[PDB]
C-alpha cells in the first residue's frame, strides 16, 4: 500500500519519492483518517512541484476531507499564492464551502493574505458568502478593522 | 504638667507634621535646633509648651513627636531639612517599601515589619513623661500607610495605653488633589477599624482646603505646602489650649467632654477665619463679630458640607489675638438670634469659649497675611454625615463590582472585612440620623 | 521599591530591548561605555532603578539578554550600546527555536532556562529593594514567546512577591505572514494572563498602520516600527526613572490600573507620532496632545477605544507646559467623552507632568489605558488561531515536541474567556 507513503511524501515535500511511489501504482487520490489526500497535504505545506505533478496525474482538485476542506481552502489559509494560482487553473471550486461555512475567501481574509484575496476575487469569489455565523469576507474585515482588506473587498 | 505625644504616619501625616512643628516653634520662640533664649528653666520646666517639648541638659527643646512611614523618601527630607537637628533622630522611623496605596499592606503585610519598633520608640518618649495625656495622630484616609498602618498603631496603642486619650487629624480625600483610585476603600477600612480606638477625630477635606487657597489666597494651582501651611494654622488653633495656659480644653480629656457627646460620633467640624491673602497685607482688621460670623459661612469650613442641614451637638469658639471677652459674648448673643443655628434637644444650646491673647503667627514664606485676631469654631454637627455619604457612595460603586478587591485579599486581608467596614459606616450615618438632620 | 531587573528574550525581545536602552541612556547621559556625560542633576536621582553603578563610576544596565539563537547576541554587541551590557548577562543557546512555541517552552528553552535563572538570581541578590521584573519579547516567535513565558513562570515561583511587567509584541499578518504565529501568541497569552501583573500590548498591526497610513511609509521596516516602540517604552517608563512629584513604582501603577487580576493588558498611546528623521512642524500644544493621545490613530494596540470603555487611564506629559492647561484639557476630554469611562470607578484618569522632554522633541504625551476595547486584539488573534486549529495545520511541530492538543484548546478557551470578561465590564452599569 503506497497510499500512506505517498501521503507522507507529499507532506514532507520529497519530490523524488512522490515520482517513484506514483510509478509503483500509488493511489494519487489516497486519503488518511480525516480524509486528506496527497494534494491537500502538498498544498498545505507549499510544495508547488508536488501539487502540479499530482494534478497532472489525476488528482481530484476539489476533493474534500471529513471537514469539507478542499485543497484551495488549505492553500488560501496558509498563504501559498502560487499554489492558489495552479489550483484555480485546474478547476478548483473558488466558492467551496466547508463544515464551518467558510470559503477560501473567508480564510484568506482572516489570515491577512491580501494578494490571495485579490486572486480569489478576480476568479469569482462570492463576497456574499456567509459562514455558520452569517459573516461574509467583508464582515470579517470590518469586525477586525483591517482597512487594507476592506478596500480590496470593495472592487 | 501633662505631656502629649504627636504621631505622624504616611506622607500626608509627616508633611502636615512638618508644617505644624514649623509653626509651633515660631509660636513658642524655639529655633530650628531647639534653642529658646527666654526660658527660665534650662533642663526642665513645667511650662505651657512643655507639654509638647521635652528639655535636654543643654537647653535643647525636642518635640514629643514621632514620624513614621513605610518608605524613606519623605522622612529623609526631614533628616536633611531645616529641622534636621530639631527632632529625636530615633523618632524618624522609615521602612523600605511602602503600602502601595493598599490598606492591607499598611495594616498587615508591610505594617507588621515595623510596628514593634514604632511602639518601642513611642515608649522611649512616654517614659520621659510624668503625666502623659494621650496622642495626637496625623495621617491621611487614602494612603496605604496613613490608613492601614494608622489603624494598626491605634489598635496597639489602645492595648498598651488603655487609659490614655487619642485624637486624630485625618486628611479627607479629594479628587482635585488625589493620589490613588482605591482611596475610598482605604478610607472606609481605616475608619471602621479606628472608630473604636479614637476619642476625637478632626477631618480635613483636601477639597475644602484646596478651595480656600484658590479663592481666599489667590493661588492658581495650590501645592501640598500651600495646603499644609494652611492646615497647620487650623491644627495650631485646636492644640493651642494644650501648649498654652488653656481655660477651655486644658487637656485631651476635655475634647471629648466639650465636643464628643457619644464615643462614635466624634468627628467635629472645624471652621477657621479669617483667611486673608498675604498680598493684601494692608487689609482692615475684622472685628470679633465679623470673624465670628464668618465661621458660620460654609466657605470657611474644613470639610465640605452644610451645617444648615443638620443639628448641632456642641460648639467651641477658640479665639486668638486682640479679642476682648465682652465682644465675644455680644457676637455669640447675635448668632443665637440672627441665625437659625439649631442645637439638639438634649444638649445645652450654649457656646464654649476660649481666648488665647497671643496674636496669630504666620510662617515666613507663607501665603497668609498676619491678622490681629482669628477664631476656629469646633462644632459637632450631624451635617458631617454628608461627607461620609459621598465617601460611602464612591466605595459602593467599586465594591459592587468587587474592583481592586483582589489587591487587598492578596495582602493578608479577607473580603469579609470590606462588608464589615461598610456595615459599620452604614451604622454611623444612621447614628447621625437618630440625632436629627 | 528601587531596582528593576530587565529581561529581553528572542530576536524581537533583544531588538526593541536594545532600542530601549539606547533611548533612556541618551535621556540619562550614559554613553556606550557607561560613563555619565549629562548636564542635568535630575537624571541621576532614580538612576539606580535600571542601572548598576560600577565602582569606576560606571553605569551598567541591569538587563539580561536571552535567546536560543546566538545570531541575535552578536548583532546586539555591534549595535551602539552593545558593550554597555555585562558580558556575563548574555545567555544565548546554539540551535534556535524555529518559530515554535513548544521548542522554546518545553525542549530547547528548558535546557537554557536554568542558566538564565542563575544570572537573574545574581542580579536580584545585589539589589537594595527589588521592585520587580521587566520583560521585552514577542508573542509570535519561538524564543520570546516559548522560553519567555517559561522564564515568567519560573521567576513567578522564585520571586512571588515582586512585580511582573512585560512589553509583549503582538503578531500581525501585515509584518510577517507566518500562520503559526497565532498559535504561539494564544499559548503565550494563556501564560501572561496568569503570571504577570502588567502587560503593555505593542501590536505590530497598529505599528504598521501608523507607519503606512499616518506616517505615509509605503514599505515599513522593523526600524520604523521599533522607532514607535522605543518612544512608547520611554514614555511609559518616564515616571519610574525620573524624580517628579509622583515617585511611582510598578506596584502602585498595578494597584490603581488593574481593577481585576486577569484584566491587566494595557493599551499604550503616544503623541506626537513621528518617523525617523522627521520631527516636522513646530511641536504641538497641550490641547493637541490631549486629543491625539486619546485618538485611536495614536494607539499602539490596533483597537478603537470608542468601541469600548476605559476602566483606568494614566497620562504622562513630558515637557515645559502649563500644568493648569493640562488639567483643563484632561478635564474636557473626560466630561466630553463621559460615556467612554466606566461610572463605577470614580476618578479613573490620572495625569502627571515631567519637565524633562524626550532626543528631538519639546512636548510629548504618553498614554496608558485599561480599556475594554483591547478585546479586539484578542479576538483578532483568536479568529486566526481558530482558523488554523480547526484545520489542525502544522500541529505536528508542537505535538512532536511533547505538547498535547488539549493545551491548544485550553489556550483558546482561556483567551475567549478573557474576551468575555472585557465584554462584561463594557456593558455593566452602576444602577
Ligand atoms: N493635605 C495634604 N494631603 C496630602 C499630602 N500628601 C499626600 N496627601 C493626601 O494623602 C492621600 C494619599 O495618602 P498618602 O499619605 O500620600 O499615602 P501614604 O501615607 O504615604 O501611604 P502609601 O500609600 O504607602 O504611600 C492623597 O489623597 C493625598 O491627597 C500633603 O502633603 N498634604
Ligand atoms: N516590532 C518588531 N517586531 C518584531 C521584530 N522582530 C520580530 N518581530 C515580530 O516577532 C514575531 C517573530 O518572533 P521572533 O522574536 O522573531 O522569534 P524568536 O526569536 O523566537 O523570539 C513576528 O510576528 C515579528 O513581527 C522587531 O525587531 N521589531
Ligand atoms: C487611574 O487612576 C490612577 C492610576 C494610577 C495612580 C498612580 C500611579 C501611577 N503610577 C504611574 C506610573 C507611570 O509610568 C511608570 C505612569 O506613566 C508615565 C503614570 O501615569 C502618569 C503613573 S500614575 C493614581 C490613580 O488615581
Ligand atoms: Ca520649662
Ligand atoms: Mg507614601
Amino acid at each position: 500500500d503506497l497510499g500512506k507513503k505517498l501521503l507522507e511524501a507529499a507532506r514532507a515535500g520529497q519530490d523524488d519519492e512522490v515520482r517513484i511511489l506514483m510509478a509503483n501504482g500509488a493511489d494519487v487520490n489516497a486519503t488518511d483518517a480525516s480524509g486528506l489526500t496527497p494534494l491537500h497535504l502538498a498544498a498545505t505545506y507549499g510544495h508547488l512541484e508536488i501539487v502540479e505533478v499530482l494534478l497532472k496525474h489525476g488528482a481530484d482538485v476539489n476533493a474534500i476531507d471529513i471537514m469539507g476542506s478542499t485543497p484551495l481552502h488549505l492553500a488560501a489559509l496558509i498563504g501559498h499564492l502560487e499554489i492558489v494560482e495552479v489550483l484555480l487553473k485546474h478547476g478548483a471550486d473558488v466558492n467551496a464551502v466547508d463544515t464551518w461555512g467558510d470559503t477560501p475567501l473567508h480564510l484568506a481574509a482572516i489570515m491577512g493574505h491580501l494578494e490571495i484575496v485579490e486572486v480569489l476575487l478576480k476568479h469569482g469569489a462570492d463576497v456574499n458568502a456567509q459562514d455558520k455565523f452569517g459573516k461574509t469576507a467583508f464582515d470579517i474585515s470590518i469586525d477586525n478593522g483591517n482597512e487594507d482588506l476592506a478596500e480590496i473587498l470593495q472592487k | 504638667m501633662r505631656e502629649c505625644i504627636s504621631i505622624h504616619v504616611g506622607q500626608a501625616g509627616v508633611q502636615i507634621g512638618n508644617a505644624c512643628w514649623e509653626l509651633y516653634c515660631l509660636e513658642h520662640g524655639i529655633q530650628p535646633d531647639g534653642q529658646m533664649p527666654s526660658d527660665k528653666t534650662i533642663g526642665g520646666g513645667d511650662d505651657s509648651f512643655n507639654t509638647f517639648f521635652s528639655e535636654t541638659g543643654a537647653g535643647k527643646h525636642v518635640p514629643r513627636a514621632v514620624f513614621v512611614d513605610l518608605e524613606p523618601t519623605v522622612i529623609d527630607e526631614v533628616r536633611t531639612g531645616t529641622y534636621r537637628q530639631l527632632f529625636h533622630p530615633e523618632q524618624l522611623i522609615t521602612g523600605k517599601e511602602d503600602a502601595a496605596n493598599n490598606y492591607a499592606r499598611g495594616h498587615y503585610t508591610i505594617g507588621k515589619e515595623i510596628i514593634d519598633l514604632v511602639l518601642d520608640r513611642i515608649r522611649k518618649l512616654a517614659d520621659q513623661c510624668t503625666g502623659l495625656q494621650g496622642f495626637l495622630v496625623f495621617h491621611s484616609f487614602g494612603g496605604g500607610t496613613g490608613s492601614g498602618f494608622t489603624s494598626l498603631l491605634m489598635e496597639r496603642l489602645s492595648v498598651d495605653y488603655g487609659k490614655k486619650s487619642k485624637l486624630e487629624f485625618s486628611i479627607y480625600p479629594a479628587p482635585q488633589v488625589s493620589t490613588a483610585v482605591v482611596e475610598p476603600y482605604n478610607s472606609i477600612l481605616t475608619t471602621h477599624t479606628t472608630l473604636e480606638h479614637s476619642d476625637c477625630a478632626f477631618m480635613v477635606d483636601n477639597e475644602a482646603i484646596y478651595d480656600i487657597c484658590r479663592r481666599n489666597l489667590d493661588i492658581e494651582r495650590p501645592t501640598y505646602t500651600n495646603l499644609n501651611r494652611l492646615i497647620s494654622q487650623i491644627v495650631s488653633s485646636i492644640t493651642a489650649s494644650l501648649r498654652f495656659d488653656g481655660a477651655l480644653n486644658v487637656d485631651l480629656t476635655e475634647f471629648q467632654t466639650n465636643l464628643v457627646p457619644y464615643p462614635r460620633i466624634h468627628f467635629p467640624l472645624a471652621t477657621y477665619a479669617p483667611v486673608i491673602s498675604a498680598e493684601k497685607a494692608y487689609h482692615e482688621q475684622l472685628s470679633v463679630a465679623e470673624i465670628t460670623n464668618a465661621c458660620f459661612e460654609p466657605a470657611n469650613q474644613m470639610v465640605k458640607c452644610d451645617p444648615r442641614h443638620g443639628k448641632y451637638m456642641a460648639c467651641c469658639l477658640l479665639y486668638r489675638g486682640d479679642v476682648v471677652p465682652k465682644d465675644v459674648n455680644a457676637a455669640i448673643a447675635t448668632i443665637k438670634t440672627k441665625r437659625s443655628i439649631q442645637f439638639v434637644d438634649w444638649c445645652p444650646t450654649g457656646f464654649k469659649v476660649g481666648i488665647n491673647y497671643q496674636p496669630p503667627t504666620v510662617v515666613p514664606g507663607g501665603d497668609l497675611a498676619k491678622v490681629q485676631r482669628a477664631v476656629c469654631m469646633l462644632s459637632n454637627t450631624t451635617a458631617i454625615a454628608e461627607a461620609w455619604a459621598r465617601l460611602d457612595h464612591k466605595f459602593d460603586l467599586m465594591y459592587a463590582k468587587r474592583a481592586f478587591v483582589h489587591w487587598y485579599v492578596g495582602e493578608g486581608m479577607e473580603e469579609g472585612e470590606f462588608s464589615e467596614a461598610r456595615e459599620d459606616m452604614a451604622a454611623l450615618e444612621k447614628d447621625y440620623e437618630e440625632v436629627g438632620v | 521599591m528601587r531596582e528593576i531587573v530587565h529581561i529581553q528574550a528572542g530576536q524581537c525581545g533583544n531588538q526593541i530591548g536594545a532600542k530601549f536602552w539606547e533611548v533612556i541612556s541618551d535621556e540619562h547621559g550614559i554613553d556606550p561605555t557607561g560613563s555619565y556625560h549629562g548636564d542635568s542633576d535630575l537624571q541621576l536621582e532614580r538612576i539606580n532603578v535600571y542601572y548598576n553603578e560600577a565602582t569606576g563610576n560606571k553605569y551598567v544596565p541591569r538587563a539580561i539578554l536571552v535567546d536560543l539563537e546566538p545570531g541575535t547576541m552578536d548583532s546586539v554587541r555591534s549595535g551602539p550600546f552593545g558593550q554597555i551590557f555585562r558580558p556575563d548577562n548574555f545567555v544565548f543557546g546554539q540551535s534556535g527555536a524555529g518559530n515554535n512555541w513548544a521548542k522554546g517552552h518545553y525542549t530547547e528553552g528548558a535546557e537554557l532556562v536554568d542558566s538564565v535563572l542563575d544570572v537573574v538570581r545574581k542580579e536580584s541578590e545585589s539589589c537594595d529593594c527589588l521592585q520587580g521584573f521587566q520583560l521585552t519579547h514577542s508573542l509570535g516567535g519561538g524564543t520570546g514567546s516559548g522560553m519567555g513565558t517559561l522564564l515568567i513562570s519560573k521567576i513567578r515561583e522564585e520571586y512571588p512577591d515582586r512585580i511582573m511587567n512585560t512589553f509583549s509584541v503582538m503578531p500581525s499578518p501585515k509584518v510577517s505572514d507566518t500562520v503559526v504565529e497565532p498559535y504561539n501568541a494564544t499559548l503565550s497569552v494563556h501564560q501572561l494572563v496568569e503570571n504577570t501583573d502588567e502587560t503593555y500590548c505593542i501590536d505590530n498591526e497598529a505599528l504598521y498602520d501608523i507607519c503606512f497610513r499616518t506616517l505615509k511609509l509605503t514599505t515599513p521596516t522593523y526600524g520604523d516600527l521599533n522607532h514607535l516602540v522605543s518612544a512608547t517604552m520611554s514614555g511609559v517608563t518616564t515616571c519610574l526613572r525620573f524624580p517628579g512629584q509622583l515617585n511611582a513604582d510598578l506596584r502602585k501603577l498595578a494597584v490603581n490600573m488593574v481593577p481585576f487580576p486577569r484584566l491587566h493588558f494595557f493599551m499604550p498611546g503616544f503623541a506626537p507620532l513621528t518617523s525617523r528623521g522627521s520631527q516636522q512642524y513646530r511641536a504641538l500644544t497641550v490641547p493637541e496632545l490631549t486629543q491625539q493621545m486619546f485618538d485611536s490613530k495614536n494607539m499602539m494596540a490596533a483597537c478603537d477605544p470608542r468601541h469600548g470603555r476605559y476602566l483606568t487611564v494614566a497620562a504622562i506629559f513630558r515637557g515645559r507646559m502649563s500644568m493648569k492647561e493640562v488639567d483643563e484639557q484632561m478635564l474636557n476630554v473626560q466630561n466630553k467623552n463621559s460615556s467612554y469611562f466606566v461610572e463605577w470607578i470614580p476618578n479613573n484618569v490620572k495625569t502627571a507632568v515631567c519637565d524633562i522632554p524626550p532626543r528631538g522633541l519639546k512636548m510629548s504625551a504618553t498614554f496608558i489605558g485599561n480599556s475594554t476595547a483591547i478585546q479586539e486584539l484578542f479576538k483578532r488573534i483568536s479568529e486566526q488561531f481558530t482558523a488554523m486549529f480547526r484545520r489542525k495545520a502544522f500541529l505536528h511541530w508542537y505535538t512532536g515536541e511533547g505538547m498535547d492538543e488539549m493545551e491548544f484548546t485550553e489556550a483558546e478557551s482561556n483567551m475567549n474567556d478573557l474576551v468575555s470578561e472585557y465584554q462584561q465590564y463594557q456593558d455593566a452599569t452602576a444602577d
